């Protein structure tokens, strides 16, 4: 009995984790454009608003490789508020 | 007889059945009628920091009606 | 009203401390065996909240049943004082309250009270386990009547 | 090449191993003084350990010494029979049928038969009081505490052939040398008819609980081993040597009464 | 929130500060029972319950030993340990001050980054994995059974050899 | 290695984790695997020496998806700055560094 | 992570400045030596784990079977210095200096 | 509204240990042929408010010959640690879920140990040493078999989360496939949570209230309070891992009332126990439990290793 | 921070339990039940001495089994591996070596204690 | 036999531990390789798509699964359902 329903719990799973595969691309779709304008949404912030100080470049990164960094929390809302801040960093950690 | 011990259990037994039930009804409060929706993985969390993003801050409710 | 209020904490402090007083594992005579028949399914200690703990710091009340010696006596008062202080105790025996027979030996104490002060006396050679039984009764409440709030607010 | 701070170093052994016997351990004095429940309330049994197993042991039994064979000097020979109880304060009546006979031995006396057969009645009822308060408090000390609880309500009504027939319950100077004081009442004997034909049932119901477990099987056997020939050197003569092989007993042996 | 690991790094610092000054062997366990703890939430504030916990198991039963020696070979009439002396009790509140001092020094000197106190908090997981199953540690550590099992055959062998190596030292 | 017993024999005993971006356990990545593959594809053949002079670029880029140390600075200048600029004003922060926005 | 390090190599070099001066006692040393170690489990584990380099997640296990394999080896030589002398002070083995 | 779950939590736990502390000296007693408590409330019922009440006055004796730093943590640590391990404990949705919930459970068990050490430690005194030393030798006999007898159950499971089990008992309880796990589960329950017939640590016949006996009543209540508080949890886990009683999610307060059912029993079971064996003389334990116990665990290891694999019963992680 | 609410609670129930256990029992210590017990006597010696075990063996074995049972513990992912058959060896070799250490061992009188 | 047989017979009266572990060591590793079921261990665990599968792009070749899951083409398990 501990045969035929541990086998039931993994085609139950696969119905589980192919219902995920059907929606990677809209959260991925989802999460390219929102990291993407967080990031543009904090150069303007950085462009003329902020940033008349001598020589430095805005948009300025720090790599010769010209490919595409993900961007990471310390970047990514890193000047929002520290909730924002504090919720990945310790989000999921801390017990949902 | 022996059936002066049932007090001692009977009373005991409306002790721990509270830590039990109290916790699903303290629960489905807060949560809006559902369960705590617990995140074992970094996926259930997205999905709730998701839908923590598609209504006011609180994340146990709005789904379709909007478009 | 301060008094009476005092005086229903006074009598609620005692019911903890005579319901649940916690006997020490004493022994040394004959008369220790009137105790087992105590702690028996005749004239149950438990059923009255007593307990037998064998450490004076886990103790409510020592209950000396047998002859003191002279020897001995260090052994008693080194133990009487070593619990805390709501400490009773209760002399069993003729032996313990003034060294029945014995009285005139040589390494016997002609009483418990002697070296530790006591709150009660129960008499018999070998007492009946019905009464030691009638003594941790009454010293059960020989503390009932005892006014250690009231006595702080007229102080 | 030696310099003032090396001329101390005298040279090493040869085979690398030097002498330093120091017997330097002590062993932790412990004693079980007369309030652990171990020791039946008086005894102190001073110890010297090493961890806790055990490699000398030394009883100051003493702590309960009162003086009753000094007296006796200055009481009659019924004026100190109730001395005899309090020796063996677990079984009275078998005292009080030894001083009852060294006494009638001196006068050259026999009590009557009636007398003789009551004398061996409580003479072997005293052996039940007893091992009972043997095979159950060396189960407390053990941890098994119910058939402790189990006989003493069986213990008390053996309490009451005594208070039935003397007046206190346990101290009963009843088996004096003028034979035995006073004669039972009409409705004892058949008391213990309805008590002995129960009591072995008990033993069943605590002989099952202890003679086949593993624990108490695990926990006395193979302890005390105290051989045969040097039982006797000690002096034992009770039940430590025929509980080694020794056949001796004064009932069969030496039949008194 | 954001001063959290800054708080367990310091108090784990600590607890290996006291565990340096050599009180009794008591003193010091106790010293990693609680650096042990603290290690637990540190390696657990970076994700991973799984690597914490090991050595709040390891370290349990390990210093339960500890314990057990030390009350029969190292511990002496007195112990001696903290309140005991102003040796130690100097270089305990020494060292603290110490590091108010040291963290404060070059937090001035803010070039080489070594402590950002303005900077703090923001910087502690780096992209991690949002969108994403299956990612914990203790899969890490389960790869003791598919692609490095040399890792898993040559601990084990300590672990046969130490049982072996052991009672030839105890002999 | 010296008594290099495991290319004579072929087999990986351990030389396939390395480094960073080598056989995950199921298939994730390790925070730099396009920069470690991009520094060590270029320095093979090549070895040492000269994988220390024109194999920088690669290594100097390596250095900062894995330290990410001039990503601190030229987000501690901007605090800096900003914790400068205001206190003594001339800046007020959006609704969406503040706090409300509108989530997506 | 750029603030633990610091702290947590600064906790190593305590313990390795606390097993380079003794204080009569052969068994906090050995103690002194298992922080030591274990700064390195944290300093190790977090290197794979912000990095996410789960590849190398065996290791902090491996670090740490010999850490009490050494621990093993370390308690069980006082028995030895206890057995000849009882007392565990380190000043009291000096004899090989002859 | 979270303080009010903990509220409801704690309370009633706390309520239930006094009330084990009366069930503990009356069911003994009705098989000692003698009555408990029956006269300070109806049938006993108010006997532990005198007893917690009666301690709360007397003189917590703070000895001559101590370290009273470490003897006022042990009690804080150890009514701390078995009263903390019902956070995650799941009446079917728990306070605070946990993937690995269940090495929660083995560390802070482990310290359950440090406040009988440093306790005994502390206190100056022949008698607490060895009680002290009792639980070394002890938690060394057991704690290796804690985990394996906890593994290999939790092998032919995923997760190490309680939770998941609630859904591998969703047919079915794992007595059937592991009771001789639950066997040495039971006497593994029973090292851990000291309270036994193998006790060696409290010994009142050899080392006379043991790791306790300098303590006086206030600290000393925090032991009773944490040790029949833990007699509770390592038989609700007997409730979760082997005995697995009804979710149906619809009415969840049928998983909690079955719960109950057994859990009794498995509080009630260690009952008979004290009432009826006696101790282990502290050699045949550690000679009872890695060579009795210890190959017959890695025996069963092993067959729970290649039970799914021979046939294909792999838990999932969820 | 979930779990800060519960457990910074249980230490304030056993910290406010005992400040009042110390401050509402009328105390009055003197000199002679502060000093220790030993059983109504004064003790010879010192309650701090080397007490010489005599599990010293199994205490080790212990110390080596506990990394073994840590070890151990990542079965239930690497059940979930796609080989399953060097998981499947190698846990045979692991448990199999163990009791060969521990079957060594107890033949050479390790659990025995020394007597 | 009888020199060997019968000595497994006070080690399972007496000693009736070791017998079930030294069986059950055994009887463990030699399960598997005499099951029908084994093969599917390594199969069933490989089936679960925990990370996404990427798409290769049509080039004129691999006739497998075209750009339709429900295609009859591919790894179409129904070995798990009726197992
Ligand atoms: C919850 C804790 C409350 C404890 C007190 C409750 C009363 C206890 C009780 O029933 O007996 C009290 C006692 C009666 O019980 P008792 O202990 O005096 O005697 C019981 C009688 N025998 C022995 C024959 C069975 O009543 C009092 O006089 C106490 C008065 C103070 C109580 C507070 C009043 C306000
Ligand atoms: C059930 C679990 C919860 C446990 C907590 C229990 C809560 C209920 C406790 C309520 C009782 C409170 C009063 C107990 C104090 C008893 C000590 C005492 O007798 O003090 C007498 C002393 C009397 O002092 P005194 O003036 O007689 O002199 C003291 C010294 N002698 C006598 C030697 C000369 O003081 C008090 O009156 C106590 C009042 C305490 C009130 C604080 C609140
Ligand atoms: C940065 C802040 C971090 C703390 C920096 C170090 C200063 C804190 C005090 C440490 C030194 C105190 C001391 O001497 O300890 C010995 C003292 C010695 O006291 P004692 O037990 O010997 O008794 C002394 C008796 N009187 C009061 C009469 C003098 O005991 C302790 O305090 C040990 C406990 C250490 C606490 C740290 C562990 C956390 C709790 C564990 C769970
Ligand atoms: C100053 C730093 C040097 C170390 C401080 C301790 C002094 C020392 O050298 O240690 C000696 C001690 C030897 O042991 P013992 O024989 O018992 O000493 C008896 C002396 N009468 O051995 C020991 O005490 C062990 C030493 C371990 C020290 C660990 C903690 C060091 C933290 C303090 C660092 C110094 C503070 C710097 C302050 C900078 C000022 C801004
Ligand atoms: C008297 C002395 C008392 C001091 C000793 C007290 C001992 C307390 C008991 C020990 C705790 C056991 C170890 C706990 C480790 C955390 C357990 C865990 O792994 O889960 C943590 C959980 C995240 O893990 P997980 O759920 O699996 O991740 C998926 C998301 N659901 O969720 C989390 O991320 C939370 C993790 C942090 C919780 C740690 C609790 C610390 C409590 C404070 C201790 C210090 C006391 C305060 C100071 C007072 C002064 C004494
Ligand atoms: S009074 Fe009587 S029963 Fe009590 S000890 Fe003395 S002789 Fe024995």
């Amino acid at each position: 009995r501990m045969m035929r329903w541990n086998q039931e719990r993994r085609r139950l799973l696969i119905e589980d984790l192919e219902a995920r595969i059907a929606l990677m691309p809209l959260f991925q779709a989802e999460k390219d454009r929102r990291t993407l304008q967080i990031l543009r949404e904090n150069l303007e912030e950085e462009a003329i608003i902020m940033k008349d100080v001598p020589n430095w470049k805005v948009g300025e990164s720090v790599f010769h490789t010209t490919r595409w960094v993900p961007p990471l929390i310390g970047e990514m809302y890193g000047l929002r508020t520290k909730e924002e801040m504090s919720n990945a960093n310790f989000g999921f950690t801390w017990y949902t | 007889m022996w059936f002066e011990i049932l007090p001692g259990l009977a009373i005991m037994g409306v002790c721990l059945v509270i830590p039990g039930v109290s916790t699903a009804y303290i629960h489905k409060f807060t949560n809006g009628g559902k369960e705590k929706r617990v995140a074992r993985v970094q996926y259930q969390w997205y999905l709730m920091e998701r839908d923590r993003r598609i209504s006011g801050v609180n994340r146990y409710y709005v789904s379709k009606g909007l478009e | 009203r301060a008094e009476y209020v005092v005086t229903k904490l006074d009598d609620l402090i005692n019911w903890a401390r005579r319901s649940s007083l916690w006997p020490m594992t004493f022994g040394l005579a004959c008369c220790a065996v009137e105790m087992m028949h105590m702690a028996a399914p005749r004239y149950d200690m438990d059923r009255f909240g007593v307990v037998f703990r064998a450490s004076p710091r886990q103790a409510d009340v020592m209950i000396v049943a047998g002859t003191l010696t002279n020897k001995m006596a260090p052994a008693l008062r080194k133990v009487y004082d070593q619990m805390p202080e709501p400490r009773y105790v209760v002399s069993m025996g003729s032996c313990a309250n003034g060294g029945g027979y014995y009285h005139y030996s040589y390494s016997v104490v002609r009483g418990c009270d002697r070296i530790v002060p006591v709150d009660i006396y129960v008499p018999g050679c070998p007492p009946t386990a019905e009464a030691l039984l009638y003594g941790i009764l009454q010293l059960q409440r020989k503390i009932k009547r005892e006014q250690k709030l009231k006595i702080w607010y007229r102080r | 090449y030696p310099s003032k701070e090396t001329a101390h170093w005298k040279p090493p052994p040869w085979n690398d191993v030097d002498i330093l016997k120091e017997k330097a351990v002590t062993n932790m004095t412990l004693n079980f003084g007369p309030q652990h429940p171990a020791a039946h309330g008086v005894l102190r049994l001073v110890l010297e350990l090493s961890g806790e197993m055990v490699r000398k042991c030394d009883p100051h039994i003493g702590l309960l010494h009162r003086g009753t064979e000094k007296l006796i000097e200055y009481k009659t020979y019924l004026q100190a029979l109730p001395y005899f109880d309090r020796l063996d304060y677990v079984s009275m009546m078998c005292n009080e049928q030894a001083y009852s006979i060294a006494v009638e031995k001196l006068l050259n006396i026999q009590p009557p038969p009636r007398a003789q057969w009551i004398r061996v009645l409580f003479g072997e009822i005293t052996r039940i009081l007893n091992h009972i308060m043997a095979v159950t408090t060396h189960a407390l000390d053990i941890g098994a505490m119910t058939p402790f609880f189990w006989m003493f309500e069986e213990r008390e009504k053996m309490f009451e052939f005594y208070e039935r027939v003397s007046g206190a319950r346990m101290h009963a100077a009843y088996i004096r040398p003028g034979g035995v004081h006073q004669d039972l009442p009409l409705g004892l004997l058949d008391d213990i008819y309805e008590f002995s034909k129960n009591f072995s049932l008990r033993i069943d119901e605590v002989e099952e609980m202890l003679t086949n477990n593993r624990i108490w099987r695990n926990r006395t056997v193979d302890i005390g081993v105290v051989t045969a020939e040097d039982a006797l050197n000690y002096g034992f003569s009770g039940v430590m040597l025929r509980g080694s092989g020794i056949q001796w007993d004064l009932r069969k042996t030496q039949p008194y009464d | 929130m954001n001063n959290y690991i800054f708080v367990l790094s310091s108090l784990f610092l600590v607890g290996c500060l006291g565990l340096a000054l050599k009180p009794s062997p008591i003193y010091g366990g106790l010293g990693l029972i609680v650096s042990g703890f603290v290690g637990c939430l540190m390696v657990l504030g970076f994700g991973g319950s799984f690597l914490g916990l090991m050595v709040f198991l390891i370290y349990l039963g390990g210093m339960l030993v500890v314990f057990g020696y030390t009350t029969a070979m190292a511990t002496e009439e007195y112990p001696e340990t903290w309140g005991s002396n102003w040796l130690i009790l100097g270089f305990l509140v020494l060292g603290v001050i110490m590091e108010v001092f040291l963290i404060c020094v070059l937090n001035y000197y803010d070039e080489v980054g070594v402590i950002n106190l303005d900077g703090l908090g923001d910087w502690l997981m780096y992209e991690v994995d949002d969108v994403g199953v299956m990612l914990e540690g203790g899969i890490g550590v389960a790869a003791m059974y598919s692609c490095a099992t040399w890792m898993m055959v040559v601990a084990g062998w300590s672990l046969f050899a130490g049982i072996f190596i052991i009672i030839e030292i105890t002999r | 290695p010296f008594l290099d017993i495991q290319k004579k024999l072929g087999i990986s005993l351990d030389r396939h984790f390395m480094f960073l971006s080598a056989e995950q356990p199921y298939k994730n990545a390790a925070r730099c695997h396009a920069f470690e593959k991009e520094w060590i594809e270029c320095a093979h053949g090549i070895g040492g020496t000269r994988a220390k002079k024109e194999c920088k670029i690669e290594f100097d880029d390596f250095e900062e998806c894995l330290l990410r140390y001039k990503t601190m600075r030229r987000m501690h200048d901007i605090k800096k700055q900003r914790e400068k600029l205001m206190k003594e004003g001339k800046y007020t922060p959006p609704p969406h560094h503040s706090g409300r926005e509108e989530p997506r | 992570m750029p603030s633990t390090f610091f702290n947590l190599t600064m906790a190593f070099s305590l313990s390795l400045l606390g097993t380079l001066m003794f204080r009569s006692h052969l068994m906090s040393t050995l103690l002194c030596l298992e922080g030591m170690v274990l700064s390195l489990f944290i300093m190790t584990s977090v290197t794979s784990l912000n990095s996410n380099s789960m590849s190398s997640m065996p290791i902090p296990i491996t670090i740490l079977v010999f850490a009490a394999c050494e621990a093993a080896v370390g308690l069980a030589l006082l028995v030895k210095v206890s057995n000849t002398y009882g007392t565990d002070y380190v000043q009291n083995l000096n004899l090989l200096q002859c | 509204m979270f303080f009010i779950n903990i509220l409801t939590l704690l309370v009633p736990i706390l309520i239930a240990m006094a009330f084990l502390t009366l069930v503990e000296r009356k069911i003994l007693g009705y098989m000692q042929l003698r009555k408990g408590p029956n006269i300070v409330g109806p049938y006993g019922i108010l006997q532990p408010f005198a007893d917690a009440m009666k301690l709360f006055m007397k003189e917590p004796m703070r000895p001559l010959t101590t370290s009273m730093s470490l003897f006022i943590i042990a009690p804080t640590l150890s009514l701390t640690l078995a009263l903390s391990l019902w956070v995650p404990l799941p009446m079917p949705h728990p306070l605070i879920n946990l993937n690995l919930g269940i090495l929660f459970i083995l560390a802070t068990s482990s310290l359950s140990v440090y406040s009988i050490l440093w306790s005994g430690w502390a206190s100056n005194s022949k008698y607490s040493l060895f009680g002290a030393l009792r639980a070394v030798a002890q938690t060394i006999s057991y704690e290796v078999t804690m985990a394996i007898i906890l593994l290999s159950v939790l092998l032919m499971n995923g997760s190490y989360s309680l939770q998941t089990l609630i859904t591998t008992q969703e047919h079915m309880w794992l007595l059937l496939p592991a009771w001789p796990m639950a066997m040495m589960w039971f006497i593994s329950t029973l090292a851990e949570t000291n309270r036994a017939p193998f006790d060696l640590t409290e010994g009142e016949s050899e080392l006379v209230s043991g790791f306790n006996v300098e303590y006086a009543a206030g600290p000393f209540a925090l032991f009773f309070m944490a040790e029949y508080t833990n007699i509770i949890l390592m038989n609700a886990l007997t409730t979760i891992i082997f005995l697995g009683p009804l979710y149906y999610i619809n009415l969840p307060e049928l998983y909690s009332t079955n719960f109950m059912m057994e859990a009794l029993l498995l509080s009630s079971t260690f009952l008979w126990i004290r009432a009826s064996y006696p101790r282990f003389r502290y050699d045949q334990l550690m000679h009872l439990l890695w060579k009795n116990f210890l190959p017959l665990t890695l025996a069963l290891c092993m067959w729970h290793i290649s039970l799914p694999i021979f046939t294909a019963g792999v838990p999932p992680y969820m | 921070m979930n779990l800060y609410t519960v457990i910074f609670i249980n230490i304030l129930l056993s910290l406010t339990l005992i400040l009042v256990a110390f401050w509402l029992p009328q105390m009055n210590l003197y000199s002679e039940k502060a000093n220790p017990y030993e059983c109504g006597f004064d003790p010879t010696s010192s309650a701090r001495l080397p007490f010489s075990m005599k599990f010293f063996l199994v205490a080790i074995t212990f110390l080596l089994f506990d990394l073994e049972i840590a070890l151990l513990l990542p079965l239930p992912w690497a059940i979930q591996t796609i080989k399953t058959s060097t998981m499947m060896i190698m846990a045979f070799i692991l448990v199999t070596i163990l009791s060969l250490g521990l079957a060594y061992e107890w033949t050479q009188k390790g659990l025995e204690w020394t007597e | 036999a009888g020199r060997i047989s019968a000595f497994l017979k006070n080690a399972w009266a007496k000693e009736p531990v070791l017998v079930v572990s030294f069986s059950v060591w055994g009887l463990a590793i030699i399960m598997p390789m005499i099951s029908p079921y084994t093969k599917y261990a390594s199969m069933i665990n490989k089936a679960t798509p925990y990370n996404y599968p990427v798409p290769v792009r049509d080039d004129g070749n691999m006739p497998d699964v075209p750009s339709h899951p429900q295609d009859p083409l591919g790894p179409s398990l129904d070995w798990l359902k009726n197992l």
